[PDB]
C-alpha cells in the first residue's frame, strides 16, 4: 500500500517504515521493521547504521549548553544496516519482503525489538513561552552512515525520522470501580457514607464520564459543596517519583443534604484540551513535530512486574470530595474534608 | 587576614546558591515535590545567607562610616541567625516528612500536599523569626554571627536566660527531630525479607558536625568558662561554611546535576514523503 | 444515533442565518461537526469546521472569517450563524459529522439546509459523467493535483437524499456498505471500481480529499442508465 519515506538531505539513503505508530498491548508490543536503500556506490568502507532511541526531554526548550544537552535516553537499539548484519539473522516480515522486491537488491532491511515495560509516547505541553523542542518522553528513528560506532553523525549526510508507540484499551473491560469510605468527628461517633461508583472500567477519550454518587449524611451537619473531579497522575519517575496532581476536569455541586438525610444522582465529566492548553505539566498523548493532539491515554501496566522502572506512567483516577462545616458552639465557616478515590482507564479504542 | 578568608566563603556560597536554584529552574523536574520544595526553600535562604553576608562584610571593608554602626551589626545577626535557623529546621522537616514515607505510603498523598508544604514553609519562618525576634528586642546576642564588629563584640553581650532558651526551642528540637527520623529510618532502611537516602545523610552529616561547635560555643560562652574572640570567630565561619557546602554536596550528589555536568566537564531536513507498495 | 440540521430557509442579501445543526447519542469531545455547501447543480464545497477537542476553528479560503461560529457541548449542539451573505451563499448547506479522533471522511451527514439569496488542492474527477446498464463494470477516477498519502473517501449521493460514504481513505470500505463497493489507489489519481451497478447504486459518486486543510470536494460524476 503506502510507505513512509524521509529522504535524507545526502539524498542518497532513504528510510522506509511500515506504520508510523506501533501498538503495544499488554504484555506484547508490535515489532517496528522497514528497509533502507542507499547508493552503494558512495558507501565503499563507510557502514550505515540505524537506531531507535527513547529520549526524555526535561529541561523546557532552553538553548543548547557545552555538554549538558537537557536530555536522557531511556532505551537505545542500534543495529548494522550496511552490510546487513551477516552474524545475526533478521527474521523479516511480509512487508519487508515485499518492500525489498519493490526495490533493488541493494535496499537493505533493519528491525527492533521494544521490551514490554516501556512508557507511551507522551509529551508534556510545552506551554506558551517555551519555544523549540518538546518535553516528555519520545521515540525518534534515525539513519546515518558511519564506519565507527562513536563517530560523529553528520546532520548533512544523516536522516531522522519520528515514531510513538501507543495503547489501545482492553476489549474486556474490568470491575466497577467503586470505593465508598467514612468518617467523623470528634463530635459524635456518626459517621457518614460516601457511596461513589462508576459506570465502566475503561472510557474513550471524549467519552462522557459518568460518576455516580450517593450520600448519607446521618451526622448532623451539613455539606455546602460536593467536589467532584477527574484528574491525572503522571508518575514522572526518572530519577525520583514526582506525581503530579493536575486536575484536568472538574466540577462543583452545591446540592446541600440535611443531617440524617440521603441524596443521590449521577454527574457527568468529560475530559478534553480545548480549556486546558495553558495548563503547563499537562500530558499529551504523542506528538510528530507539533501537531495538537490529545489528553495523555492512560498506561496499561501489568501486574508482578517492576513499576519503578519506567519513564512516564499515566493514570486518571476521578476523585469525589465533600466539604462540611465546623459551626456551633466556637467555629466558623471553615472546615476539614474528606475524600475517596475511584480509579478508571481513560484510553482510545483498538480499530 | 581572615577577611580574605570569609569573602572566598561568601563567594563559594553563593556560587552554589545561584548553581543549586538554576540547575533547579533550568530542568523543572520538581525531584519527587515533597522533598523539592524543601531543598528550593533551604537554597532561597541560603542565597539570602550570602547576599545578607557578603553585603555587610564587603561595606565594612571597602569603608568605615567611623559612627556607632549598632543598628546594622544587629539586623545582619538576626537576619542570619534566623535563615540558619530555617535550613536546619527545614532540614529536619525533610527528615520528619520522610518519617511519613518509609511507614505509610498510602496515607503519604493523603496528607501531604503542595498547600499542606506551603503552610508549613509559612509555618517554619514565622517561627523562626518569632524565636529570633527576642534577640533584637534586647535579651541577648542572638549569636557570634556579628563578631566582626566590636561594637557587638564587647559593647553588648549574650544572656544565660537566652543561650538554653533558645535551645530547648529551636536547637534541642531540631536534634530531637533528626535522632526520632534517621535513627528509626536507618533501623529500617533494609527490608526485613532509596538513591535520596544517602545524598540527605550526608546533607544532614555536613550540616549538623559543623553545626556543632557553634551551638557548643553558644552553650559554653554563657557559662563563662572559655570566651576568646579569635576562637568564636572560628566556630561561626566553621558554621557559616555549611552554606557554601550544601548546594555543593547536593549538586555532587543529585543525579540530574552531577550526571549532567560530567559530559560538559568531559566536553535544512527534508519532508517525510511515502512511496507504493504493490500487494501480493 | 443520526443528526438533525435546521436554521435554513430564504434570507435576503446581506442578511444573517442561525442555521442549527445537532447530533443525538454523540459526544461533542469525540465528534467534530463539518459543513459543505452544494450550489444548484454543481459540485460540493466545504466552507467551515469545527473541532471542539482542540477549539480550533477551520475557515475556507472563500468565507475565510465572513461566517460566525456558536456552539456548545451541554445541548450537544453547534449553530452556523451567517454574516453579510453574498450572491455565491445561494446554496444548500449540510452539517456533516466525522470522528473527531483519526479522521475518517465526513460519516454522518444532516438531511441539508437549503437557503436561498437575491496551495489549494483541485481534485478533479475523470469521467464527469457516465451511463450504464445492471451488471457493466464502471470505474470512476479522481485526479488530484498535488499527491496525497491515501486520505481519500469516496460517496454515493443519489437525487436528493443525504451523501453518504462507503469507503474512507480509499482502501477500506465502512460497514453497512455492501462488499462489491472499492477503491484504489494509484499516485495522485484515485480512482473506485463498482462490479454490479444495482438501481439503488445508479446515483452520483463524489470525491474529496482531507490530508491538507481546506478540504476540497471532485468534480462530480453523474450515473444515468
Amino acid at each position: 500500500t503506502r510507505v513512509f519515506k524521509k529522504a535524507s538531505p545526502n539524498g542518497k539513503l532513504t528510510v522506509y517504515l511500515g506504520k508510523r505508530d506501533f501498538v503495544d498491548h499488554i504484555d506484547l508490543v508490535d515489532p517496528v521493521d522497514g528497509v533502507v536503500l542507499v547508493d552503494p556506490e558512495y558507501l565503499k568502507e563507510r557502514r550505515v547504521y540505524v537506531t531507535l532511541t527513547v529520549a526524555f526531554r526535561y529541561g523546557r526548550e532552553d538553548l543548547d549548553v557545552l555538554g549538558l544537552t537537557f536530555r536522557k535516553d531511556l532505551f537505545v537499539a542500534n543495529v548494522q544496516s550496511f552490510p546487513p548484519a551477516p552474524e545475526d539473522k533478521k527474521p523479516l516480515t511480509r512487508l519487508q519482503e515485499r518492500l525489498i522486491k519493490k526495490l533493488g537488491e541493494h535496499a537493505y532491511p533493519f528491525t527492533f525489538e521494544i521490551p514490554p515495560n516501556l512508557p507511551s509516547s507522551v509529551t508534556l505541553q510545552p506551554g506558551p513561552e517555551d519555544t523549540g523542542k518538546a518535553l516528555g518522553v519520545d521515540y525518534e528513528v534515525k539513519a546515518f552512515v558511519a564506519e565507527n560506532l562513536e563517530e560523529k553523525i553528520h546532520k548533512r549526510n544523516s536522516v531522522r525520522l519520528v515514531i510513538r508507540k501507543v495503547q489501545y484499551a482492553p476489549e474486556r473491560p474490568g470491575p466497577q470501580p467503586t470505593a465508598e469510605t467514612t468518617r467523623q468527628f470528634l463530635m459524635s461517633d456518626k459517621p457518614l457514607h460516601l457511596e461513589a461508583s462508576l459506570d465502566k472500567e475503561i472510557y474513550y477519550h471524549g467519552e462522557p464520564i459518568s460518576v455516580n454518587v450517593h450520600v448519607t449524611n446521618n451526622t448532623n451537619k451539613t455539606v455546602k459543596k460536593i467536589k467532584i473531579s477527574v484528574r491525572q497522575y503522571a508518575d514522572i519517575v526518572l530519577f525520583n517519583t514526582a506525581q503530579y496532581k493536575v486536575p484536568v476536569a472538574m466540577e462543583e455541586a452545591d446540592d446541600t443534604v440535611a443531617p440524617s438525610s440521603t441524596f443521590s444522582k449521577v454527574y457527568t465529566l468529560t475530559p478534553f484540551l480545548a480549556n486546558n492548553r495553558e495548563k503547563r505539566g499537562l500530558a499529551l498523548d504523542g506528538k510528530l513535530k507539533h501537531e495538537d493532539t490529545n489528553l495523555a491515554s492512560s498506561t496499561l501496566l501489568r501486574e508482578g512486574a517492576n513499576r519503578e522502572i519506567l519513564g512516564i506512567i499515566v493514570s486518571y483516577k476521578v476523585k469525589v470530595k465533600l466539604v462540611v462545616s465546623r459551626g456551633g458552639l466556637l467555629g466558623d465557616l471553615a472546615s476539614s474534608d474528606v475524600a475517596v478515590e475511584l480509579p478508571f482507564t481513560l484510553m482510545h479504542p483498538k480499530p | 587576614f581572615e577577611t580574605v578568608v570569609i569573602v572566598l566563603l561568601t563567594f563559594l556560597i553563593i556560587a552554589g546558591n545561584l548553581t543549586v536554584i538554576f540547575v533547579f529552574h533550568c530542568a523543572p523536574l520538581l525531584h519527587h515535590y515533597t522533598t523539592s520544595y524543601f531543598i528550593q526553600t533551604m537554597a532561597y535562604a541560603d542565597l539570602f545567607v550570602g547576599v545578607s553576608c557578603l553585603v555587610p562584610t564587603l561595606s565594612l571593608l571597602h569603608y568605615s562610616t567611623g559612627v556607632h554602626e549598632s543598628l546594622t551589626c544587629q539586623v545582619f545577626g538576626y537576619i542570619i541567625s534566623v535563615l540558619k535557623s530555617v535550613s536546619m529546621w527545614c532540614l529536619a522537616c525533610i527528615s520528619v516528612d520522610r518519617y511519613l514515607a518509609i511507614t505509610k505510603p498510602l496515607s503519604y498523598n493523603q496528607l501531604v500536599t503542595p498547600c499542606r508544604l506551603r503552610i508549613c514553609i509559612i509555618l517554619i519562618w514565622i517561627y523562626s523569626c518569632l524565636i529570633f525576634l527576642p534577640s533584637f528586642f534586647g535579651w541577648g546576642k542572638p549569636g557570634y554571627h556579628g563578631d566582626i564588629f566590636e561594637w557587638c563584640a564587647t559593647s553588648w553581650l549574650t544572656s544565660a536566660y537566652f543561650t538554653g532558651f533558645i535551645v530547648c526551642l529551636l536547637y534541642a528540637p531540631a536534634a530531637f527531630v533528626v535522632c526520632f527520623t534517621y535513627f528509626h529510618i536507618f533501623k529500617i532502611c533494609r527490608q526485613h525479607t532509596r538513591r535520596y537516602a544517602m545524598v540527605l545523610f550526608r546533607i544532614t552529616s555536613v550540616f549538623y558536625m559543623l553545626w556543632l561547635p557553634y551551638i557548643i560555643y553558644f552553650l559554653l560562652e554563657s557559662s563563662r568558662v572559655l570566651d576568646n574572640p579569635t576562637l568564636s570567630f572560628l566556630t561561626t565561619w566553621l558554621a557559616i561554611s555549611n552554606s557554601f557546602c550544601n548546594p555543593v554536596i547536593y549538586s555532587l550528589s543529585n543525579s540530574v546535576f552531577r550526571l549532567g555536568l560530567r559530559r560538559l566537564s568531559e566536553t535544512e531536513s527534508a519532508t517525510t514523503a511515502s512511496s507504493s507498495l504493490a500487494k501480493d | 444515533v443520526q443528526l438533525v440540521e435546521s436554521g435554513g430557509g430564504l434570507v435576503q442579501p446581506g442578511g444573517s442565518l442561525r442555521l442549527s445543526c445537532a447530533a443525538s447519542g454523540f459526544n461533542v469531545y469525540s465528534s467534530s461537526i463539518h459543513w459543505v455547501r452544494q450550489a444548484p447543480g454543481k459540485g460540493l464545497e466545504w466552507v467551515a469546521s469545527i473541532s471542539s477537542y482542540y477549539g480550533y476553528t477551520y475557515y475556507a479560503d472563500s468565507v475565510k472569517g465572513r461566517f460566525t461560529i456558536s456552539a456548545d457541548t451541554s445541548k450537544n449542539t453547534a449553530y452556523l450563524q451567517m454574516n453579510s451573505l453574498r450572491a455565491e451563499d445561494t446554496a444548500v448547506y449540510y452539517c456533516a459529522r466525522s470522528r473527531q479522533f483519526w479522521y475518517s471522511g465526513l460519516d454522518y451527514w444532516g438531511q441539508g439546509t437549503l437557503v436561498t439569496v437575491s496551495s489549494d488542492i483541485q481534485m478533479t474527477q475523470s469521467p464527469s459523467s457516465l451511463s450504464a446498464s445492471v451488471g457493466d463494470r464502471v470505474t470512476i477516477t479522481c485526479r488530484a493535483s498535488q499527491s496525497v498519502s491515501s486520505a481519500v473517501a469516496w460517496y454515493q449521493q443519489k437525487p436528493g437524499k443525504a451523501p453518504k460514504l462507503l469507503i474512507y481513505s480509499a482502501s477500506s470500505l465502512y460497514s453497512g456498505v455492501p462488499s462489491r463497493f472499492s477503491g484504489s489507489r494509484s499516485g495522485t489519481d484515485f480512482t473506485l471500481t463498482i462490479s454490479s451497478l444495482q438501481p439503488e447504486d445508479f446515483a452520483t459518486y463524489y470525491c474529496q480529499q482531507y490530508k491538507y486543510v481546506p478540504v476540497t470536494f471532485g468534480q462530480g460524476t453523474k450515473v444515468e442508465i
